[PDB]
């Protein structure tokens, strides 16, 4: 009813945040490349610095 | 609605004519030899025998190096170009609304879209499906109504590049931003610099004296058995460079594929 | 209440006219030569074969530069201009009472909103519904009264930018603070010093030394092999960068999106 | 369609004649003795006992065997030229819709594709079936309609190389780039650079002074007992070509197979 | 169906990646010298700066 | 304008403003397209001005 489920915050660091815009055009490419049945199985290759997933 | 026929004035609107990519040039830009020389201001490089000044055909050329430079440093196409691509047909994408991220980015506008058989038209898309996003690069449609892939089932014809600015201080997402302009001034700029950095002197000097008859000269130069003459320039050039970078490349997203 | 249209002035107060949008100036927020040349007190740039001052030409392609760096810097829009998106649905967002993150902030004032489908208008929200948050960049509805996610469903029509502070040492949460001006003046600032300290001595020269009948002149300078003639200076205006792009980062907030 | 015809104008259009394989020269890509003056301008190189300047004779050698170290360098076939490749057999890439990689990419064009026995033909492929992918090196097969891998079954002839641009500023995948022009200048610019830091003074001289009749003369000089007269200049196109290899490196992608 | 059944990657890494000709002929060697049950218990020697595996 | 939100407003109406410190509030309204639907009586209202 109220709480956080969020299962944790993927963390993609480099020299500067990225825009909005930039990361919104990010979120359409996942999107439209990973959700759902359509997507289920397919991996994201992603290049930058440093990745961390953070598990809440 | 009325339009010419590709450009539905909201999914491809028409930012550029096909009579006007051949007439844009390089000083439109503001890329001219006297922007160079307007960043050394107070300077002159000129043949230290011949005594004529450098032409301004190498600041072209360089200027022309310089943008390639650039163009490769950012993932982007500058100067307009009309770009002829042939996609592979991959399942999820194509469910995706018929996803699809062009090669080259921003898109000006897009051209042609069509579902090909050795070049025989399967389908072609009403123009009023395109759905555009021209700084990103993707292209969609949304329908008003054996294999996972395929080769080269998909043909799209559209034009990549930039406008120049048409504002002070403010670009739309199919204008150049300011400063890369400036990068292009400073990659430039280093060239010039090293270049320079051997005249100032005759070559390979780094240390003078002269005395005659009562009279001594004595001069002390930037270049040295380390450092050439203009290091510290280049230096201060290549931490502007850094900066326009990391700035531009957050401007520009980051790259990704789903595999 | 009575109000023109668009700008209820609960959720949505007009805080520009659209032709003063076209009124605005780089000297109007106080980025002129003049503070420049303030900033350089005791200082005169001159062509060393010329004679003749720096022209403000240059003073204002440097501003117009550091203000397109300044806005890559920070996420931001600085000097207004009229900002047209077109959004996708996304069903979380669009649940959450119509939530859409503008792609340039802050906003200035929202100037349409529909969703819309092929152009044509499904919906046009009334602007007692509009809910914006200016500096933030967000927009969201309260009303009165086969896919998770649709391209380009949303047509969002807002100006973007910054007016300049209507008291002294104040500002409001749309209005310029007081030393992003500086920090715009520091990164022309640093230019300036870049062409200036080339002019110091004659190009090149680190050391001089001359001595005629008996009279001795003899000159050494900052200059060095390793460090150009304004590294000081540079060093400390980058120090002053620092601190103060620190400040406007805590000022706008982290980037963030839901995946 | 009508066409010559192995050059479907989808799958494997025409890009260049193999008569014209022969025209091309190195000078049409802008690598010339006078591009490398250009950028020694004000520099001389000539014999110290015979006066005579360096002939272009080095020049060019040095220009071709930088080509061919820039050829190593980055995994590309630059100059075009016939290749004629005899190709394995494997399972999971013959599946794949007959997928091969070249040895060499870009491809220009495919000239001929074969399964073979003995050099007996047994099948040669339409040449509308024929899918070629310039930039990637890639070819396949979109049919109209015991063991894992067997040697040297496929026959393929193609013409691997670059076209000269065509544009300013712009390439097409099939055309050169317009720096990669300049990495192989700058790798004969290095080359050039070392030969000449022998002759600016006399052969192992760091220092001199002569004084006579109260007359004195002293020069120090660029060289040293670590550093060459041209260090400085060598470290700085070092630097260059880092930068532009880095470019190149994410413009050709990373090289795989699969086992 | 659509999926990845990659086990993972096997990186190996050297001061610059081998010309696409080496590895189609390394990929020869390794088919002809370890593929299948003729193969099946054989070691590959190799004298990479550094090799790993990756499992994905 | 402040949002609301569940657990802060159980909170004895829990608000943070975004400028601090306060000098003194002068207005404290609930509201619905710019309709005051309550307004709280000024002896409710407790400030901690830092």
């Amino acid at each position: 009813s109220h709480g956080g489920t969020t299962r944790g915050i993927l963390q993609i660091r480099s020299d500067q945040q990225q825009s909005q815009h930039a990361l919104e055009n990010f979120k359409r490419e996942w999107k439209s490349s990973l959700s759902g049945i359509n997507g289920s199985w397919q991996i994201p290759v992603v290049m930058a610095d440093d990745i961390k997933f953070v598990n809440m | 609605l009325n339009y010419e026929y590709p450009y539905h004035p909201s999914g491809n609107p028409k930012h550029i004519d096909v009579s006007e990519i051949d007439n844009l040039t390089l000083a439109d830009y503001g890329w001219s030899p006297d922007a160079v020389k307007a960043y050394m201001f107070g300077i002159v490089v000129q043949n230290p025998d011949t005594g004529q000044p450098m032409g301004d055909e190498f600041y072209n050329h360089i200027l022309e190096r310089a943008v390639g430079k650039a163009e490769r440093a950012l993932d982007i196409s500058i100067l307009p170009d009309t770009q002829h691509e042939m996609r592979d047909y991959h399942e999820t994408e194509f469910n995706s609304y018929m996803f699809v991220h062009a090669y080259r980015k921003p898109i000006l506008q897009v051209e042609n879209l069509q579902l090909q058989f050795n070049g025989r038209p399967i389908y072609k898309y009403p123009a009023n499906w395109w759905k555009v996003e021209h700084l990103a690069g993707h292209v969609q449609l949304f329908p008003t109504a054996g294999a996972t892939f395929a080769p080269q089932m998909i043909r799209l014809e559209y034009v990549s590049g930039m406008l120049p600015r048409k504002k002070a201080g403010r670009n739309k997402p199919w204008e150049m931003p300011p400063e890369l302009e400036q990068l292009v001034i400073k990659y430039a700029l280093k060239e010039i610099y090293q270049v320079w950095g051997n005249l100032i002197i005759g070559a390979g000097i780094a240390n003078k004296t002269l005395e005659v008859d009562g009279i001594t000269e004595t001069i002390g130069t930037t270049q040295s058995a380390m450092y050439g003459g203009a290091s510290a320039q280049i230096l201060q050039i290549n931490e502007d460079i850094k900066e326009l970078l990391d700035g531009l490349r957050a401007y520009f997203g980051y790259n990704m594929i789903g595999l």
